[PDB]
């Protein structure tokens, strides 16, 4: 096997507050109701107002806001325990509960000018015009494949590696078994994702007289692909980052950044 | 540059007939139109700009319209004030020219390079501006002109450059009259085929007339 955490201190306390923010019964209940209308309506991305997580828990609303993808995943991690507690048969249904955010952001609401490097791997809420928009394709995140010779079944999962160091290990799809036998995938049985690249320009009333204006690009993911098209006076919240670069050996030390929605608004 | 120079020129003026002796020395190819002659010496020697406290900007450049029918030699002035004035380029209201009125922003053919090219009011910021045909501008050539002699200042807003740089050069303009015969029966205005603010802004007004003079002809022909 390999590496496997037993006691990450950390992690631990963001669940715990995470599912005490979350539990909410006795603080009227607002976010245990809005887990309930999301489980009625089969929905599996909550959105969470920031300025209630940082009424209830400020320590956490600003480790949230500057440490994005271990506090999300924790807090998606304290959601799908919530969900299970609630009703175990939706949370087996669904493998992970998405958390979007939404509120005032102090100093994380920005544009595509002013969102500079200061605000990589930090929850930003950027505002714009979509420029433009991408087919919305499927990426496989786990691939089922039948062996005739051997009447065998597998399943490969692929992590979603996006803002993350790949290896070639990783993103290899199976196309023989152990003994070269040919595999057929079985695309019914596979779990695909939708995904959807969107750009999002500074609004023109909005961006300096005269200039040229300022874009960023946005991944959308499943439940979010087709929010928005072309002329969308959007707020993406999201999490700025680092799109890693093709296996190199000379790097010339520029890195393409990328805003990873995690929720998406419209007028 | 200017030692024995600078010793003899005061001398020169001194002179007493040096004004005269200047105006018969401007276009020495060219016979006759002493008016005119002056005239080029007068703008070519310049005045003095003064600004009354920052608020009251006065232009110190002489402004020289030739409007004359054609041969009257407008063209050979122009080239000979190119040739003798520093700082002197040569820009056709057609389109056959090296540089333009209007100042534009792009990749340049040869230096393949992107650039900001100002336009030929511009490249001759402290000196003189050549406009030939003066009377067939486009649209956006006469509003350059316009801007630049009413200013002294060219605005880009193009790509993203949005500047406002100086240009205080002195014009010296040529024109054909409308029907390509100046006609003393109607004015300057209505013969010329400007606009009454392009021509405002000209402090020297050279009609330059031709008519069938015998000795005037016999003397062109022979020189
Ligand atoms: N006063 C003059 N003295 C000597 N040569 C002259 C005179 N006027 C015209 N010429 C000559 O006659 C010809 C006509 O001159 P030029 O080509 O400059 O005309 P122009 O005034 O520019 O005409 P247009 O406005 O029609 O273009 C040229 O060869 C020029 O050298
Ligand atoms: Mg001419």
């Amino acid at each position: 096997a390999g590496t496997v955490v037993l006691d990450d201190v950390e992690l631990r306390e963001a669940q715990r507050d995470y599912l005490d923010f979350l539990d909410d019964e006795e603080d009227q209940g607002i976010y245990q109701s809005k887990v309930r209308e999301l489980i009625s309506d089969n929905q599996y991305r909550l959105i969470v107002n920031v300025n209630d997580l940082r009424r209830k828990n400020e320590k956490r609303a600003n480790r949230l806001l500057n440490n994005a993808f271990e506090e999300l995943v924790a807090f998606q991690r304290a959601l799908k325990d919530f969900v299970a507690s609630i009703d175990a048969t939706y949370a087996k249904q669904y493998e992970e509960f998405y958390v979007g955010l939404e509120g005032s952001f102090g100093s994380k609401h920005v544009s595509p000018r002013t969102l500079t490097s200061c605000f990589l791997s930090c929850v930003v809420c950027v505002e714009g015009i979509v420029t433009k928009c991408s087919l919305v394709r499927p990426k496989v995140v786990r691939s089922v494949h039948y062996c005739p010779a051997t009447k065998k079944t597998i399943e490969r999962r692929y992590s979603d590696l996006t803002t993350l160091v790949a290896f070639p290990s990783s993103s290899v799809y199976p196309t023989k078994d152990e003994e070269n036998n040919p595999l057929e995938t079985e695309y019914g049985l596979s779990v695909y994702k939708d995904h959807q690249t969107i750009t999002i320009q500074e609004m023109p009333e909005k961006a300096p007289a005269g200039q040229l204006p300022r874009s960023v690009d946005v991944i959308l993911d499943d439940d979010l692909v087709d929010k928005a098209k072309p002329g969308d006076r959007v707020q993406v919240v999201g999490t700025y980052r680092c799109l890693p670069g093709k296996k190199g050996g000379y790097t010339s030390g520029t890195f393409r950044t990328v805003l990873i929605a995690c929720n998406v608004k419209q007028m | 540059l200017t030692d024995e120079d600078v010793k003899m020129i005061t001398s020169l003026s001194k002179d007493q007939q040096i004004g005269e002796k200047i105006f018969a020395s401007i276009a020495p190819s060219i016979y006759g139109h002493e008016d005119i002659k002056r005239g080029l010496a007068l703008a070519l020697f310049g005045g003095e700009p003064k600004n009354p406290g920052g608020k009251h900007k006065v232009r110190g450049d002489i402004n020289v319209l030739l409007c004359g029918d054609p041969g009257t030699a407008k063209s050979q002035f122009l080239k000979y004030i190119e040739k003798v004035s520093s700082r002197a380029i040569f820009t056709t209201g057609q389109g056959a020219s090296a540089v333009g009125l209007t100042a534009y922003v792009q990749r340049h053919p040869v230096s393949r390079e992107w650039t900001l090219e100002a336009g030929a009011l511009v490249l001759a910021d402290r000196g003189v501006c050549l406009i030939d045909e003066f009377d067939k501008m486009n649209d956006q050539d006469r509003t350059s002109i316009h801007e630049a002699m009413e200013q002294q200042s060219i605005s880009i807003s193009k790509a993203g450059i949005v500047t406002s740089l100086q240009a205080r050069c002195t014009v010296i303009a040529a024109a054909n009259p409308i029907g390509g015969r100046y006609d003393p029966s109607l004015t300057f205005s209505e013969n010329v085929d400007l606009t009454e603010p392009i021509i405002s802004r000209f402090d020297i007004l050279c009609v330059v007339r031709d008519t069938v003079d015998p000795v005037q002809d016999e003397m062109l022909a022979r020189f």
